[PDB]
């Protein structure tokens, strides 16, 4: 019972939502591809560039490279805290060119990290994703000259560390110079080296006006290419003597060497596509038969002269235009740092040749795994494009894999981020979400791929459109880049159609991102859907058209922060993407084929498929996510149920029957409430807690090491010296806590003892033990206890002992013990609630069901929301959702209202009317008229003009109900609220609660070593940061002693904090420090620099701030 | 006090105001094909047209509130100073107005839809240019504390 | 007793630098590789910088408060508070003079 | 604003040193050369001639007389050498100076104007008047 | 803040700096904040 | 294990230039304010406990336990101090203890401090 | 120089700078006594000057001295004073402080202007030394050490000690701070009322000054220890004594949002 | 909280001199465990509690209460410093 709105029916589904991660890393590894037929891209092109090297003859070559098999599964890689990787080998043969010797063998080069099915990696047991990067695409560009208002300059740019930037500028003199590596020189000097004469340079280039006359230098056009090459070498490299063998070697490596200059394969397409020529190879110049042969300089000089002349068909390139920016996906980012570790293995080969026995050296002892291993490990563990996977819920992980970052190595920095790149470019339409982006310093830097957006082979983002020929739409879709998009006139997706033919005489369309009304004969493409413009999360916001984009940004971000719930529901009003999100997130479980279910329990689902196979599917139960949220799958099929392929078998976290279930559907009332909902605060009913709504399961891991101390080995044991039998009840035989015990802060989880480091017990300690007849143990309790504010019941245990099979551990560590604790967290005051429209709020008051505002039939609301959080934030979509939820509440139905193609206001009022007949009709059938309190409300609603005068009480109630409003009684008084009050169902999520966001409180704890400032510990929290702006505030108040306590006694003053603690302990007022410790350290650090620092008093006499301590 | 979608009531003088604006719009395109106007002062006559037409519907929104629905929640919150300003109330009831493109010079076609009737995809995307600008735009105390602390 | 109201900074003469010093650090050693105790003429020596334990010399002959101020006969260590190790300075007596680089560069 | 703008011209450049140790072109604070010149006229000696100076808030803060406060900026070494060479006494007048030292700030309850106020009751005032 | 003669000891220097810098994040709607820094 | 050189306390942590290694290391040797008070309360509460004895009873215990000079004096030195036998000192010591145990069973001041 | 976890030692760069100076100075001494030729003596004297000014200002002149196995320059005495982590910036930039806490904030409209809602657990820790003393005075424990053992080893907080905590709190004030502290009203003093839950309850009339919004904002708590600290926290920092703007003199704690809406 | 705070600001020329007076007087109250109070038993501030109404343990509250009675004298150099505490114990 779920109605779908909308006139637009998408002709194609969303792409494989993780194909930006999966297909990239697959294309780079080419695992299932035979090494004979591999396409010379990615991880093999790194070898075919590094090899073959030769420099006493040596020729190591590249034949095959093969992936190994994972030594460990993904689960035991997460359990062991080891990177999920396979060994990488390669067939390297050594050729002695002077002898003819050949020596083949296969050598270990390094461990290659492998990608999972969903599209992430496991590094040191941690799930980890590699975000895509946006950067400037290579090729040739033409921009207007800043310091010359008349002309434009050209720029040839290749891949980074793959050639230098090249500029072509026309000076005020009129001669055309060329800028390379902070050098300037005329173009003909290089053109002479390229084999051009003045006779050829004129005829094909004469038509652009007087521009050739700025290129002609008769003195340079007179010399041979041989002496022009050396004339070039002297200008840009004026260090060494200009020998002609070095001048040739330089220009060859600079512009002609394919391994030292490789303008991108995408940049070569860009150069070929922009200039209208044809380029074989990725260099600017070749080197055939001994002379240089041009490839790019003549076409790009023609385009520059053409553009400066004003010929049509030539334009300036937009810097942000998404045809001039590209995407570095996972495989490209890895294979780039791969060849870096090969260029460092190259040195590890080159230098190993001058030594040893240069006649016979195996490439086994010529090549080491250390260079490449350390290169890939730096990438997956340190690169800012590789960060902790966000798996708060299935939607979180799907979104994280689709992020596009301008930051990272080779990318931008936040200080030099500026605004140009932070902005929304007109080409983002259909490729980059214009609303989903962080709030804070990373605005516009980190974005999200659009729903229908795909990244092509060259790294450019495309979006589908429907081809239309003569006002008739075709089933043919075409993915076009931003450059190809500017070529056509493209109509909006919501243009009225008479069954696949256009209806209106005025079509809304776009030309280079410009709103233009058009006739059905001028349209050649049409948008596929409104969904293609926004990201996944933004497409999950119903009535998005009625939400201002700023709060809709928050609505997109917070769905990523929603914790999975025990009784998680799909929203009452949906957008139609909720099923596909859980499908592509790989958090649920589906049937591999047609078949029948034969076994169903909480741990496994067994089905017999067509092909006769019997497959049992293990259900992951209460597993810990990176953020501590419970990953839990639950069966959704019965025994004997016959399922089709792709049919749901088990729901993952935050999924209800296969639909994204990020929260709960709660009955909301929009009204103030005694200030408990002041400034975004939220009032909730206790009934939510009774029904376990918004209850989540969170699992935290704890860990303790038993180490080898020079004072003696630490021991995991139940024998803890001075401890009660009660404090050890839940400790098993070997000292670690039992599964199923409830642990509260301070309780022991793993018992441990450490040797004291033999010292005399103090005489007071000796007399103390003599009184109580206790003989001192030689060991102290160092057992792992549960930190404050944390707890739950133990659900997992794990022990890794050195000297036992399968496990190797850190040096000096005898064994490690891990304990897993789970807790059920029900909604409480302080928890953060939110809807998909950007409404935020902290639960401020949990109220008894009796105090809650309720309907005449006794039904109480679940949550009270303040209307004051709406007008200045301009998100009327939450109001439309509440109105639609009111209808579906009494109608007992859910709704699908797509973005920009959802439920109209009249369609909603009709449902509201049909719902009133049910609700009010059932009330008459039970024999109850219109209450006298309701008639009291109906009287005022007429005074202000909310109901029409003259109609009956039932009719006025109906006029309120289709306005979305109802009469509501105050559970505290029985009296009604004086005005009608819009109630309904709203989808509300509970947002994630980071560890540092919980309640902290310190009195006294550890202090740092060098600076004596408060430091967090296992038993105590750290102190709050009292920064300089707070110093100014206390100064502004003139509260000197308050500021003096912060800067001394409460922080780094050793004597002061000890004296103050004792003062409070003995009921004494805390004293002031006679001379603070920061003063003392400053003087001694200055005296260390041989500077006499004199501390003088009122009459200039020396004060000794060291009282008999350092005075001699 | 509560807020429902019908509390963002649209004046019936909005329909008349923007059909007058179209009357004056083609009236300016007419004077552009004749030669009476260059492209610049034609564009400036389009911007002023939508600038004062935007103010027209803003006055229409509040005048309808003041004269017909004095206890409307949106109008009461704004007049009392509880929540909202006339610029925000205008985008809810009247028209969201004239937008600004990444370069800086204002857009010719304004968004005629309010948030209650809903923006189109083009209206929504084009507005994201300026919405992100306000977000990106959104030290001195330290330099002043340094100079004057004594 | 009196309250510091001004702070002057000036150059330090050799005899003034030696006035701050509780001894000359004569050796580059720090702590013994086995005992982990400070070496006798090194950078952590208690015979100059102060005791590591409160009111307890390095050998242990005097290890109570009533002995405060007593320098040990065979230690060379004053029994007093270990807090003096943040405050007591030593010095290095150079063979030939060296220029303070601040006043040079 | 007036409090801050006044700080933008609290320094002066010496034109004629007169009978002081000052030199021509030397920059110092107006409130000092006022306190200097009223000692010189009392001594019968010739006062200092200065011209007003205008500094931005940044440049004004760098030019401060206190060496502790000046050292808290980026060129600590240059500040410290010239201060030790001159034997400069930091008088600890501003708030930043004392915060660096860890000294009670000269404002509010730390002001010389109110800090030394005493409080007594009648009994102890009579018991002490017997002294 | 008290609508009365200021007390001696009031750190009006810091207070002035806070009063001026606090709205620095509200100078948007024109020269604006760069003008203030220029001054 | 001994071959490795020490780590620098000034080893930078993270790309941020505002933290060294030693900024996060706790001081394992300096006593906390709670530890410093506990040893003082222990010395105060033991003095108050010993004040329930005769001065010889208390002086014997303070000599036997090292509260005077830091070394446990055997029965011979304490008997030489007081001019009595090793056995007479042992009886004084044992009687002084069970008097302390009696007062401790009634006040319970010293029951904690006991780890 | 101290050993950290794992047994490995951690030391300060200054030690190796001193150590390189002591080594070279001692070599110069036993070269002068051996009567070495001048070319040798001049070399040790150069290395001596290069050792001293590396202790002073490593890197200034010449290549900075580094440890084996790293390119990081050793921290000199000048780097200890100069820079952002230097001693002249340490006090100015602020510090971590004892007797402080943090929590998400909640509206708590029943509060009086001079009041805040403090979670009982947070109060029990913020005022723990005070609680130990009053647990002794009220015979709840024999002495302060026995009171600490009760709180630390029990997890069962009798109504007897909640009354004790209520008595130490009486009259006292805590500081509430929301970042960014833009003016002095970013820090205000309230009298704590013990509250059920994990959230600080903040009076709604002070939300303007703090720029507080109940959408997840967190605030810090600080307890001023001494009587001077209490006196100035109560006299000149109490929220109910700072009603008018220091910038303009206009009311800053004034009716807002629902309050205006109802009136 | 602090009733009569406006009257307390009037007794002094500077609000900060009031804080010094309240704080210093409160310190004397703690040192002598409220024996040196100038308040009569019926104007002693109390604390509403079960098991009876005890005296308010807040010394800052007493000091403000005493100051409102005029029974205290405050000023600079009003009496020698050493002779003050020596004669108050
Ligand atoms: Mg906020
Ligand atoms: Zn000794």
């Amino acid at each position: 019972e779920i109605k779908r709105f909308g006139r637009i029916r998408e002709v194609i589904p969303l792409p494989p939502l993780t194909e930006i991660q999966v297909e990239s890393y697959k294309k780079a590894l080419q695992a299932d591809v035979p090494p004979e037929k591999r396409e010379n891209v990615g991880i093999q092109a790194a070898f075919k560039e590094t090899f073959p090297i030769e420099e006493g003859g040596l020729v190591l070559d590249f034949l095959e490279y093969r992936i190994g098999d994972p030594p460990f599964s993904q689960d035991e890689c997460r359990e062991k805290d080891l990177t999920y990787q396979a060994p990488l080998y390669a067939r390297l043969q050594l050729i002695h060119k002077d002898t003819g010797l050949i020596k083949e063998d296969e050598v270990f080069l390094g461990h290659l990290p492998l990608m999972t099915e969903d599209g992430s990696f496991i590094i040191n047991g941690a799930d980890r994703v590699i975000v895509s990067q946006i950067h400037r695409s290579p090729g040739v560009y033409f921009t207007p000259d800043p310091a010359r208002p008349g002309r434009y300059i050209a720029s040839i740019i290749p891949l980074p560390k793959r050639g230098p930037w090249i500029d072509l500028e026309v000076e005020a003199s009129g001669v055309v110079t060329m800028k390379v590596n902070k050098r300037k020189f005329p173009l003909v000097l290089l053109l002479r080296v390229l084999g051009y004469d003045q006779e050829t340079l004129v005829r094909e280039l004469s038509a652009y006006g007087d521009l050739v006359q700025g290129l002609l230098d008769e003195a340079v056009l007179a010399m041979r290419p041989e002496e022009a090459m050396v004339r070039l070498f002297t200008l840009l490299r004026p260090g060494d003597p200009p020998k002609k063998d070095k001048a040739l070697a330089y220009l060859f490596g600079l512009l002609a060497d394919p391994k030292r200059y490789d303008l991108g394969e995408a940049g070569r397409y860009k150069a070929e596509e922009k200039l209208g020529v044809g380029l074989s190879g990725r260099t600017l110049v070749r080197f055939e038969d001994g002379e240089f042969k041009d490839e790019v300089f003549l076409p790009t000089l023609r385009y520059l002269f053409a553009l400066t002349a004003g010929v049509p068909g030539h334009e300036v390139d937009d810097i942000d235009h998404l045809g001039n920016r590209r995407i570095r996906t996972v495989g490209e980012l890895m294979a780039d740092q791969f060849r870096v570790g090969l260029a460092r293995l190259a040195r590890g080969v080159r230098e190993r040749m001058v030594m040893g026995s240069p006649d016979t050296l195996t490439p086994a002892k010529l090549v080491n795994s250390r260079p490449l291993e350390a290169a890939l490990r730096e990438f997956f563990s340190r690169s800012q494009l590789s960060q902790f996977k966000d798996e708060t819920n299935p939607l979180s992980s799907l979104r994280h894999k689709r992020r596009i970052s301008a930051l990272g190595p080779g990318g931008l920095t936040r200080e030099r981020a500026g605004f140009d790149v932070r902005d929304v470019h007109r080409t983002h339409y259909g490729r980059i979400c214009p609303v989903e982006t962080p709030e804070g310093a990373n605005i516009g830097l980190i974005t999200s791929l659009a729903a229908y957006a795909r990244v092509d082979a060259l790294g450019f983002i495309r979006t589908p459109y429907r081809r239309v020929k003569n006002g008739v739409v075709t089933e043919e879709v075409v993915y076009m880049t931003a450059s190809e998009e500017d070529r056509y006139t493209i109509a909006q997706a919501n243009t009225p159609l008479e069954g696949d033919r256009i209806a209106t005489d005025r079509v809304v369309a776009r030309r280079r991102g410009e709103p233009v009304i058009v006739a059905p004969e001028e349209v050649e493409f049409m948008d596929v859907s409104p969904k293609q413009v926004f990201s996944l999360n933004t497409n999950l916001i119903p009535f998005l058209e009625h939400d201002d984009a700023n709060r809709a940004l928050m609505g997109s971000n917070m769905q990523t922060q929603a914790v999975p719930l025990i009784r998680a529901q799909a929203p009452v009003v949906m957008t139609g993407l909720e099923e596909r999100v859980v499908r592509d997130s790989l958090a649920a479980l589906y049937a591999e084929e047609d078949g029948e279910v034969v076994k169903v329990d909480g741990t496994r689902i067994a089905v017999r498929y067509e092909d006769g196979r019997l497959v049992e599917h293990p259900l992951r139960r209460y597993a810990r996510s990176n953020q501590g949220t419970a990953f839990d799958q639950r069966p959704r099929v019965r025994v004997g149920q016959r399922v089709k392929k792709g049919d749901l078998l088990a729901d993952g976290p935050a999924s209800e029957e296969g639909f994204l279930a990020l929260g709960q559907n709660v009955l909301v009332a929009i009204m103030p409430f005694d200030g408990y909902n002041f400034e975004d605060a939220i009032v909730i009913s206790e009934e939510l807690l009774k029904r376990d709504f918004y209850t989540s399961i969170h699992i935290e891991r704890y860990e303790i090491e038993a180490r080898d101390t020079k004072l003696g080995p630490e021991r995991i044991t139940r024998d803890i010296p001075h401890l009660s039998e009660a404090a050890l009840r839940d400790l098993d035989e070997e000292g670690i806590v039992r599964i199923g015990a409830e642990v509260k802060p301070g309780d022991i989880l793993v018992g441990r003892t450490s040797f004291k480091g033999e010292q005399e017990p103090s005489p007071e300690e000796r007399l103390l033990r003599s009184i109580f007849g206790e003989k001192a143990r030689d060991v102290k309790d160092t057992s792992l206890r549960v930190p404050p504010g944390e707890g739950g019941i133990v659900v997992g245990r794990l022990r890794l002992r050195r000297g036992d099979p399968g496990v190797e551990l850190k040096p000096g560590v005898r064994e490690v013990v891990r304990v897993f604790v789970a807790q059920k967290r029900k909604l409480q005051v302080g928890d953060k609630l939110a809807n998909r429209h950007g409404n935020k709020g902290v639960v401020a008051k949990i109220l008894p069901v009796e105090d809650m505002p309720h309907l005449p039939d006794g039904t109480p609301v679940d949550v009270i929301l303040n209307p004051l959080g709406v007008p200045s934030r301009m998100n009327l979509g939450q109001i439309l959702e509440t109105h639609l939820g009111l209808a579906g509440y009494f109608l007992g139905q859910r709704y699908i209202s797509p973005v920009f193609d959802g439920a109209t206001e009249p369609e909603i009022k009709e449902l509201l009317a049909e719902a009133f007949n049910l609700y009010f009709g059932k009330r008459q059938g039970e024999g109850f008229g219109v209450d006298k309190r309701e008639k009291e409300v109906l009287a005022r609603a007429e005074k202000l003009g909310l109901v029409s005068p003259g109609k009956s009480p039932e009719e006025q109630l109906k006029e309120l109900f289709d306005l979305g409003k109802v009469v509501l009684y105050d559970g505290r008084t029985g009296e009604p609220f004086e005005g009608p009050i819009v109630v309904g169902q709203m989808f509300i999520m509970k947002l994630y609660h980071m560890v540092e966001d919980k309640m902290h409180a310190r009195s006294t704890g550890p202090y740092s070593l060098i600076t004596q400032q408060p430091l967090g510990g296992k038993a105590q929290f750290g102190g709050q940061r009292f920064g300089e702006m707070e110093v100014w505030a206390l100064e502004a108040y003139g509260a000197a002693h308050t500021l003096q306590e912060m800067l001394t006694i409460k922080s780094d003053d050793i004597e002061g904090r000890n004296a103050a603690y004792q003062a409070i302990i003995k009921g004494e007022d805390v004293p002031e420090p006679s001379v603070p410790e920061s003063f003392r350290v400053l003087v001694k650090e200055l005296q260390a620099l041989a500077l006499d620092v004199q501390t003088l008093d009122e009459k200039d006499n020396p004060v000794d701030i060291f009282e008999g301590l350092a005075s001699k | 006090i509560t807020i429902g979608i019908d509390d963002a009531v649209i004046p019936e003088e909005k329909q008349r105001y923007l059909e007058e604006a179209d009357r004056k719009l083609r009236q300016i395109e007419q004077a552009y094909e004749m030669g009476f106007l260059t492209d610049r002062e034609r564009y400036d006559q389009v911007i002023q047209l939508w600038t004062e037409t935007t103010e027209k519907v803003t006055q229409a929104v509040f005048k309808n509130f003041e004269e017909n629905y004095p206890f409307n929640p949106l109008y009461v919150m704004a007049q009392s100073g509880a929540r909202g300003n006339p610029q925000q109330i205008r985008q809810l009831c009247g028209m969201r107005g004239l937008m600004q493109k990444p370069s800086g010079e204002t857009f010719e076609v304004p968004v005629r839809s309010s948030f209650r009737e809903g923006l189109t995809v083009l209206e929504y995307f084009i507005s994201s240019h300026g919405a992100r600008k306000g977000g990106a735009d959104t030290y001195l105390t330290r330099k002043l504390v340094d100079v004057a602390h004594e | 007793k009196k309250e510091v109201r001004k702070v002057r900074i000036a150059l330090a003469s050799p005899e003034k630098i030696r006035s701050w010093s509780y001894g000359e650090v004569e050796k580059p050693e720090t702590i013994n590789y086995r005992t982990l105790k400070p070496e006798r003429d090194g950078l952590f020596d208690e015979r100059i910088f102060g005791p590591i334990k409160d009111y307890e010399c390095a050998c242990g002959k005097y290890k109570r408060q009533r002995f405060e101020g007593k320098v040990c006969e065979r230690c060379g260590v004053e029994v007093t508070r270990s807090i003096v190790r943040r405050y007591r300075m030593g010095h290095i007596e150079l063979a030939t003079p060296a220029a303070h680089i601040w006043f040079v560069k | 604003i007036e409090i801050v703008v006044r700080q933008m011209l609290k320094y002066v450049e010496v034109t004629d040193p007169g009978d002081s140790r000052l030199l021509e072109g030397q920059v110092l604070e107006k409130w000092d050369v006022e306190a200097l010149n009223e000692r010189l006229i009392a001594e019968g000696k010739v006062p200092v001639a200065w011209k007003p100076l205008l500094m931005g808030v940044t440049k004004s803060a760098l030019s401060t007389k206190s060496w502790l406060s000046a050292a808290s900026f980026q060129n600590t070494t240059h500040v410290l050498t010239e201060a030790a060479i001159a034997g400069k006494k930091d008088e600890l007048i501003g708030l930043k100076e004392n915060v660096i030292l860890g000294r009670l700030i000269p404002a509010g309850t730390g002001s010389d104007f109110v800090r030394f106020t005493q409080v007594v009751d009648q009994r102890t005032l009579k018991a002490i008047e017997e002294a | 803040s008290m609508a009365r003669p200021v007390s001696i000891g009031e750190a009006v220097g810091v207070v002035a700096a806070e009063s001026i810098g606090e709205p620095g994040t509200q100078l948007t709607m024109t020269q604006g904040l760069p003008r203030v820094i220029e001054l | 294990k001994i071959a490795q050189e020490p780590v620098s306390l000034e080893t930078p942590i993270g790309d941020e230039k505002d933290s060294f290694y030693g900024d996060f290391i706790p001081d394992e040797n300096l006593p906390s304010p709670v530890e410093a008070a506990a040893q003082s309360l222990l010395s105060e509460e033991l003095e108050k406990a010993l004040s329930k004895l005769s001065e010889r009873e208390a002086m014997v215990l303070k000599l036997r336990k090292g509260l005077i000079d830091g070394r446990e004096h055997t029965l011979e030195e304490v008997g030489a101090y007081f001019g009595v036998t090793r056995e007479r000192i042992r009886q004084i010591e044992n009687k002084a203890l069970r008097k302390l145990k009696y007062h401790e069973s009634r006040t319970r001041k010293l029951r904690d401090f006991l780890e | 120089m101290v050993q950290v976890d794992g047994g490995r030692f951690a030391t300060s760069d200054l030690n190796d700078l001193y150590r390189r100076l002591i080594n070279r100075n001692n070599r110069l001494k036993k070269l002068l006594a051996q009567g070495a030729p001048e070319i040798i003596i001049r070399n040790e004297k150069r290395m001596l000057q290069e050792a001293v000014d590396a202790v002073i200002d490593n890197g200034r002149r010449g290549s900075p001295v580094t440890n084996p196995g790293s390119e990081r320059p050793l921290r000199s005495l000048t780097d200890i004073l100069s820079g952002k982590q230097g001693r002249f910036r340490q006090n100015l930039l602020g510090k971590r402080v004892d007797y402080s806490g943090r929590s998400v904030i909640v509206v708590g409209p029943q509060l009086k202007l001079h009041q805040c809602g403090l979670p009982k657990r947070m109060a029990l820790e913020l005022f723990k030394p005070f609680l130990l003393k009053k647990m002794e005075e009220k015979a709840i424990a024999p002495n302060v050490k026995a009171a600490r053992r009760m709180l630390e080893r029990q997890r069962d907080i009798k109504d007897e000690v909640w009354d004790a905590l209520e008595e130490v709190i009486h009259g006292k004030v805590v500081l509430l701070n929301r970042a960014p502290t833009l003016h002095r009203l970013g820090i205000q003093a309230f009298q704590p009322v013990l509250v059920e839950g994990q959230s600080i309850q903040l009076h709604p009339l002070v939300c303007e000054a703090f720029n507080a919004d109940f959408d997840g904002d967190q605030m810090a708590v600080h307890v001023p220890l001494s009587s001077f600290a209490q006196a100035e926290a109560r006299i000149q920092m109490l929220s109910a004594h700072n009603l008018l703007s220091p910038a303009s003199g206009e009311p800053l704690a004034k009716p807002s949002r629902d309050i205006i809406l109802g009136l | 909280a602090e009733p009569g705070i406006d009257k307390l600001f009037g007794m002094v020329d500077s609000k900060y001199r009031l804080t010094v007076v309240v704080a210093k007087r409160a310190q004397q109250l703690l040192r002598h465990r409220f024996k040196n109070t100038v308040l009569e038993p019926e104007e002693r501030p109390k604390m509403r509690t079960l098991e009876g109404l005890y005296d308010d343990p807040n010394a800052v509250t007493w000091a403000m209460k005493e100051l409102l009675t005029g029974r205290l004298f405050f000023g600079e150099n009003l009496v020698p410093e050493d002779r003050l505490q020596k004669e108050m114990e």
